[PDB]
């Protein structure tokens, strides 16, 4: 309803990003074959799992999209700024062009601008103290640094579980989350379902998306520390790659 | 679109215009904080090529510009106040608009009828403006909180939004409604949530006492806690002394809600909360009585009768009494300059048999010790210690519920059976005392805090009454540092004489059959006014006694160190201040000699 | 109605001279914000009489007539200050206290509900601040009606609840906390006297309402005299046939029988008269009890109180004292603490531990109604300025062990649990009856040593070891009535001896005799003292009267008396000379030296020992931590 849950005009449009996005991908220019095709192949020959984006070269994308129009719209200071749409949406842009998200196989990975870019002149990377990290950040691609604590063991943790309904065939896509879940039974298939006789669902392991994540906890590199007080610690997510 | 503008708030916002042109003040101050931002956004982007938005009022305006609006949000903070935020947010996107928040207000004051502390306080008060000061303690540890919920809908594409108004939020409470977590839109599109559109802000709750110097005789202390977020969060650690503005809300249903006694948890939100400063009595000295001091200051023996003051139950142990009387003057404190301070108050320790009213002395400190706590043996949780109250209380901040020491830094800490402490306190105390202060890392807030307390402890022989006779060491008991640490170490012995047994009995029975008023009341003024500063004068005494000491008295006795020092340092400024003068003099010197040799013999 | 202009008249036009009272009274409490005004209900019908008797029939009407002809010239009051020189005003909150009519707690009348009632008690637990939003303002959710409720008195009934309509229904209305203006429960419980006089049953008790400026006024354990209203709440059947429980609303409360019959003060008199008093009172205590003549007079100048002098500064000095009956049974003492427990004015018998659900010391417990919290009493709470029976004080928990021997001294017990600081005051003096262990050979063994491992325990304690219908009151009467007061001769007679005391016993402890004298032991004897001036009764004590004490306390002595160097030689030299690891020496070790050297005793060796570790021989420390349970 509207007046219930309202929605909000913003600056941020996500439908031609997308198509900047396609445009920069694998056509790119500075780096025959363009950067991200080539890699993206190289993907697709089955040899590289992760794929490590970095900004710079988006940086450069735009410069050459600037000038050298039409102006295009920043992905930049709305990608550090978001970043987290970006990295499924980016992967549908992929997806596409190779040589849905449960087929995918490969890792997405960024890396921060600085830079010698900064000085271009072009903020999303700060090496930032713990303490300098304020709530607000929530939601914001920052660099920052400090002392390894903690620096876990791997673990495989599952994204979505798979049953089989087995009588309505179909499956059955359980994404999961934190520590524990309940694993469905009956059949939620749509064809068992409104049926007076609703398949039975066995999960299989084969199907499901797990990941090894691996956990870390950080330190004040504690020259940073304010004069008092003492050095704080900060937990990190981590996983595949 | 909402519930549509109502000239009930158009008209307090307009009415709330005019001021602030009027004080025009603000209006420039605002455009302070945007250009302190934007400087610092030009810094972020183009070297390596943040400010609060709450802006103080003073309640000294309203009643010369708006005795109603004055006397509305004082009274009707609920009403008054948040259109006035929102006045403020206009002016501010009027003020540079064009590049691309809630921007709140302090409340400076001008306060208050409305002024009261911790221990008097609602009903009447209740959901009021309201300014209360008080001790920090049990603190909080903040968590992050969210706020206004965001989810993209595709194939829609569009965008959603929510809000959450917290028991907290505004002040006066409302009728709550429970949003939970927005999630597949109807029509049944799923919602794709967003962050880093999705504001949040940071969140803590902290308790306050009522002021433990303003606290009454004796009784139970009342204290009330506050919720604090974001900026506000953090400012003050647990322990400090602080007055807080903000609103007195009843928020929660009192138990009339589940039909199946106590209700309504009432708490304090923010707001300006200012930290203040306090000594390290109360009192009122008058013309008269600071007059009485002076013509006193001048007798040249008055310290030996104020030694005596003391005791009007105990014989002999003037060298004691005059011992407690410096502990209550301190040697001042100094703080270098970009560098450690140098510790001014003393620590003090009795050995004894029992019966040596150690115990007894004790108490009679206590009394007229403008504060503080008292401690014996075990004792604990934590003494002086946060205990890092846990969980959060309130809102998800765990709190930090100030210890002794640290409650009683500025104040006579008292350690009672001290010998039966743990060793596992102790290893802090050697912090405290040396370091004076204190350090927090438990879990958790990261935080080292300054308890200033003094210190003096009683406690047993080693065992049974042997102290007398036994070893210098041994007889001891309670190795090292912490030996090292008393500034003061007292042997008292039992040993009977038959005529001294008989001038004892005669004021004891008396006693079944310098007014100390007058005693604290000398002592405050003392203590603010005035430093004695130092004087070379002395010096030379000094460092003869102290060669004189390391060297004769390691052959005697032992330990002498740099501490033996230090300790005549503050010694002689306390004489000084004793003779409440400005300077250090050598007589001084000569004194503390005397008693220190006491000390060692 | 307009009944209040006679009220608004009354605290004006009512004055006694010079000054009418309540104008003054008011205009501060104000200017306090005391937002409270207290009357005297007894001055009301010396004013007004009908007014009075109107009241009294009828008080739940009248009260916020009151408080309306009050806030109304409170009001004016307001303005005239508020403007010369420099709303929102609440109803005000009148404490009217009387003094005049006692009801004892026992009887109360089905006749006095809803009607003015003062009695008094003890109060055992002092329950526990809660809201109360006597008005409160909401709202219909989807009606967006919104509507104020305000509950002027209740019980706890639970007296109002929320409305069940604002489709929109169920019951839409929603509190808005933001205009609601909360009061405290305090919900204080009274309990009636212990001492007098159900004597063969659990006295009976009542429960209390406290709202705003009567909160919190009184630590429970305070004797005090409540005005209050006799009501009665349904509440929920533990009951029946449609029985209510009843319950006291208090306005307002007058914080703290002594009196007695002309002819009661004669025959004291006479008896005071008696040479032999103390003799034959002496006879009356024990009749059953055979002998025991020590402890039997001890009972008696204990019960007979001592000197407390309050003399600047606050350090008070106390009486009386303690009692140490410790000893093997066929001593009688467990029945005799029966037999003073009959006899003392207010007494209190726990043996324990504390017994049975009675915290043995002031404890704190939520009323977990109201939630907060009250006294949940203890022996010292309950016999607080009397007397305090305990037996199997060495089988005392700890916990409350330290709070003993804490309030023991100050007679003042400090709880700082929670929110609530408060020191508490017990005057109980208390007597104790110790089991000694192992039997005669601990007086074989040092006298002391059988106290934990703390004689302390004995430190503290001072003295180790008629109808009586009519000496109850007798000993209420001398002790109320008299303080006596001391000689100088016999303060110089009492100097000579305790420096032949300390002295001669000193040379008796030149020896390292292991065993005492304290100037505490000296300031016992004085209050013993004082306790047989005070059975005399006089004023003034007499130096033969003192001269009885001395040689009193000479047989507790004698009762008292029933090598550090070479003890520490012995394990000192053990450790730094033998194993310095201390593996292969431990308990089998020293057991084989001190086997072989014969001077071992378990105990001894223990406390030679504990000793050790206590001297902080942190390598004694180590070995207790190691080598101890590693044995050997």
């Amino acid at each position: 309803m509207s007046a219930a849950l309202p929605s909000i005009q913003l600056p941020v449009d996500y439908n031609n990003l997308f198509n900047e996005i396609t445009d920069f991908l694998v056509t790119f220019k500075q780096d025959k074959g363009p950067k991200y095709m080539a890699m993206l192949q190289k993907v697709a020959n089955r040899e590289l799992n992760s794929v490590i984006i970095d900004l710079d070269d988006i940086l450069q994308y735009q410069n050459e999209k600037f000038l050298q129009g039409t102006q295009a719209d920043d992905l930049v200071s709305a990608i550090q700024q978001n970043a987290n749409h970006f990295t499924e949406l980016f992967c549908r842009a992929i997806d596409n062009n190779m040589p849905p998200n449960l087929t995918r196989r490969y890792f997405l990975y960024f890396k921060p601008l600085s830079q010698n870019c900064a000085r271009r002149y072009r903020i999303s990377s700060k090496p930032l103290s713990v303490r300098q990290i304020k709530g607000d950040f929530l939601g914001q691609l920052i660099t920052v640094r400090g002392i390894i604590t903690r620096v876990s063991d791997v673990k495989p943790a599952v994204e979505v579980i798979a049953y089989t309904c087995d009588q309505c065939g179909y499956e059955v896509f359980q994404e999961v989350n934190s520590r524990t879940f309940t694993p469905l039974s009956e059949c939620t298939s749509e064809e068992c379902s409104q049926n007076q006789t609703k398949g039975q669902l066995f999960m299989s392991t084969r199907a499901s998306k797990f990941s090894a994540f691996q956990e870390c906890k950080i330190q004040e590199l504690s020259q940073q520390v304010p004069v008092g007080h003492i050095p704080r610690s900060l937990n990190i997510h981590v996983n595949g790659t | 679109t909402f519930f549509a503008p109502d000239a009930v708030f158009g008209d307090r916002v307009r009415r709330f215009q005019e001021f602030l042109d009027t004080f025009t003040s603000y209006r420039d101050s605002v455009r302070s904080i945007q250009v302190y931002n934007s400087n610092n956004a030009a810094n972020y982007n183009d070297d390596q090529d943040i400010l609060p938005h709450r802006i103080i009022i003073s309640l000294d305006d309203l009643r010369e510009f708006d005795r109603s609006f004055w006397s509305g949000i004082l009274v009707e903070p609920a009403y008054f106040i948040p259109p006035a935020e929102k006045a403020l947010t206009d002016l501010a996107d009027s003020m540079d608009d064009v590049p691309h928040h809630p921007w709140k207000l302090s409340f400076k004051g001008s306060f208050g009828a409305h002024a009261l502390s911790p221990r008097t306080l609602t009903a009447q008060h209740l959901n009021k403006l309201v300014s209360v000061e008080g001790i920090v303690t049990k603190t909080s540890l903040v968590r992050p909180k969210l706020i206004r919920s965001v989810h993209y809908a595709a194939k829609t594409g569009r965008f959603h939004y929510r809000d959450y108004t917290d028991a907290t939020t505004t002040l006066t409470t409302r009728i709550p409604t429970p949003a939970i977590y927005p999630t597949e839109d109807t029509e049944g599109n799923k919602l794709t949530t967003e962050y880093g559109y999705s504001t949040f802000i940071d969140h803590q709750r902290i308790t306050v006492q009522e002021m433990p110097e303003m606290a009454p005789a004796g009784q139970l202390p009342r204290s009330i806690d506050v919720i604090l977020d974001d900026d506000l969060v953090d400012k003050t650690k647990p322990g400090d002394r602080v007055n807080v503005v903000g609103v007195f809300k009843s928020l929660g249903a009192g138990g009339m809600n589940q039909s199946n006694l106590i209700g309504f948890k009432t708490l304090i939100l923010g707001n300006t909360v200012y930290p203040l400063h306090a000594r390290s009595a109360r009192q009122m000295l008058t013309d008269f009585d600071i007059r009485n001091i002076n013509k006193l200051s001048k007798k040249k023996d008055i310290f030996d009768i104020l030694s005596q003051s003391l005791a009007p139950s105990i014989y002999g142990h003037d060298h004691i009494k005059k011992a407690i009387l410096l502990m209550l003057m301190g040697g001042v404190e100094k703080n270098l300059e970009n560098g450690s301070h140098l510790r001014g108050d003393i620590n003090i320790l009795m050995v004894g048999d029992p019966s040596t009213a150690k115990s007894q002395l004790l108490r009679f400190v206590l009394n007229t010790a403008s504060l503080a706590i008292a401690t014996t043996g075990r004792g604990s949780s934590g003494v002086g210690l946060t205990a890092a109250v846990t969980t959060d209380r309130e809102t998800g901040e765990r709190r930090l519920e100030a210890g002794a020491m640290v409650l009683a830094d500025r104040g006579v800490v008292c350690i009672d059976e001290f010998d039966k402490m743990t060793d596992v306190d102790r290893v802090a105390i050697h912090e405290v005392m040396e370091q004076q202060t204190v350090t927090i890392a438990k879990a958790g807030i990261h935080t080292t805090l300054n308890a200033r307390c003094s210190v003096i402890a009683a406690a047993n022989p080693v065992f049974g009454q042997y102290d007398v006779n036994r070893d210098p060491h041994q007889n001891i008991a309670l190795p090292d540092s912490l030996l090292s640490r008393f500034d003061l170490l007292f042997v008292v012995t039992d040993d009977i004489n038959e005529i001294r047994d008989r001038s004892i009995s005669e004021h004891v029975l008396r006693t079944h059959r310098v007014t100390i008023p007058f005693l604290r009341k000398y002592v405050q003024y003392a203590k603010e006014r005035v430093i004695p500063q130092l004087t070379q004068e002395a010096i030379n005494v000094i460092v003869k006694n102290y060669t004189d000491l390391r060297n004769d008295d390691n052959t005697k006795k032992s330990p002498i160190t740099a501490r033996t020092l230090e300790t005549l340092i503050r010694l002689a400024t306390a004489h000084a201040k004793v003779r409440l003068s400005k300077t250090v003099n050598k007589v001084d010197a000569k004194v503390a000699a005397n008693l220190l040799r006491f000390a060692l013999l | 109605t307009e009944i209040i202009k006679s009220f608004k008249n009354f605290i004006l036009e009512f004055r006694l001279d010079s000054q009418f009272i309540y104008r003054d009274q008011l205009r501060n409490n104000i200017l306090v914000k005391n937002y409270s005004l207290t009357v005297n209900m007894e001055h009301l019908i010396g004013y007004n009489e009908d007014i009075y008797k109107k009241l009294s029939d009828e008080p739940s009407d009248i009260i916020p007539l009151f408080e309306t002809a009050i806030t109304q010239v409170a009001k004016r009051i307001s303005i005239l200050s508020r403007a010369q020189s420099a709303n929102s005003l609440p109803t005000f909150q009148l404490i009217l206290n009387s003094n005049a009519n006692q009801i004892p707690l026992r009887d109360l009348d089905s006749e006095h509900v809803s009607k003015i009632v003062r009695l008094s008690g003890i109060i055992i637990s002092t329950s526990v601040l809660s809201s109360r939003a006597t008005y409160l303002s909401i709202m219909c959710r989807n009606c967006r009606h919104t509507t104020s409720i305000t509950i002027n008195n209740f019980n706890t009934g639970n007296t109002v609840s929320l409305p069940r309509s604002c489709n929109c229904g169920p019951d839409p209305y929603i509190i808005i906390h933001e205009s609601s203006k909360f009061i405290d429960q305090q919900f204080l419980k009274l309990q009636e006297i212990p001492e007098l006089v159900p004597v063969g049953e659990m006295p009976r008790n009542l429960t209390m309402t406290c709202d705003r400026y009567l909160t919190n006024k009184v630590i429970p354990g305070t004797r005090v005299t409540i005005v209050g209203i006799y009501s009665i709440y349904n509440s929920k059947n533990g009951s029946g046939v449609a029985i209510r429980t009843p319950y006291i609303k208090i306005l307002g409360i007058q914080s703290d029988v002594t009196m007695f019959t002309e002819e009661e003060e004669e025959e004291f008199l006479q008896l005071s008269r008696n040479p032999k008093l103390y003799e034959i009172l002496t006879n009356s205590i024990a009749p059953s009890i055979f002998g025991n003549e020590d402890i039997k007079k001890a009972i008696v100048c204990l019960l007979m109180g001592g000197s407390k002098k309050i003399l600047p500064d606050g350090m008070r000095l106390r009486g009386d004292i303690n009692v140490l009956l410790l000893g093997d049974p066929g001593t009688a003492k467990s029945q005799l603490l029966k037999f003073v427990e009959k006899v003392s004015p207010i007494a209190v018998y726990t043996s324990g531990k504390g017994s049975s659900a009675a915290g043995l010391t002031a404890s704190v417990q939520r009323d977990p109604m109201t939630r907060e919290f009250y006294l949940e009493g203890g022996a010292m709470v309950l016999a607080d300025g009397g007397v305090v029976c305990i037996d199997e004080f060495d089988k005392m928990r700890d916990e409350d062990r330290v709070a003993i021997h804490e309030a023991m001294e100050q007679q003042t017990i400090s709880i700082a649990k929670a929110g609530i600081t408060t020191v508490l005051n017990s005057r109980t003096s208390v007597l104790a009856a110790a089991n000694p262990i192992y039997g005669r050979y601990d007086d074989l063994k040092s006298p002391g040593d059988n106290i934990d491992f703390q004689t302390t325990i004995l430190s503290r304690f001072d003295m180790i070891f008629i109808s009586i219908e009519k000496m109850k009151r007798y000993i209420t009467y001398c002790r109320l009535k008299c303080a006596p007061r001391l000689s100088p001769q016999a303060a110089e007679k009492l100097s000579s001896n305790f420096v032949t005391i300390r002295k001669q016993l000193l040379i008796n402890e030149l020896e390292s005799t292991e065993r005492p004298i304290t100037i505490r032991q000296l300031e016992a004897i004085i209050r013993i003292t004082e306790s047989l001036a005070k059975l005399e009764l006089s004023p003034i004590a007499q130096e033969r009267h003192v001269d009885e004490a001395i040689r009193l306390f000479q047989a507790s002595t004698m009762d008292a008396a029933s090598t550090s160097l070479s003890e520490i030689r012995r394990f000192e030299q053990e450790l730094k000379r033998r194993l310095p690891i201390g593996w292969s020496t431990s308990y089998q070790t020293l057991r084989r030296e001190f086997v072989d050297t014969h001077r071992f005793s378990q105990l001894a060796l223990d406390k030679a020992l504990y000793a050790l570790e206590k001297h902080e021989t942190i390598q004694l420390r180590h070995q207790g931590q190691n080598i101890y349970r590693s044995g050997v």
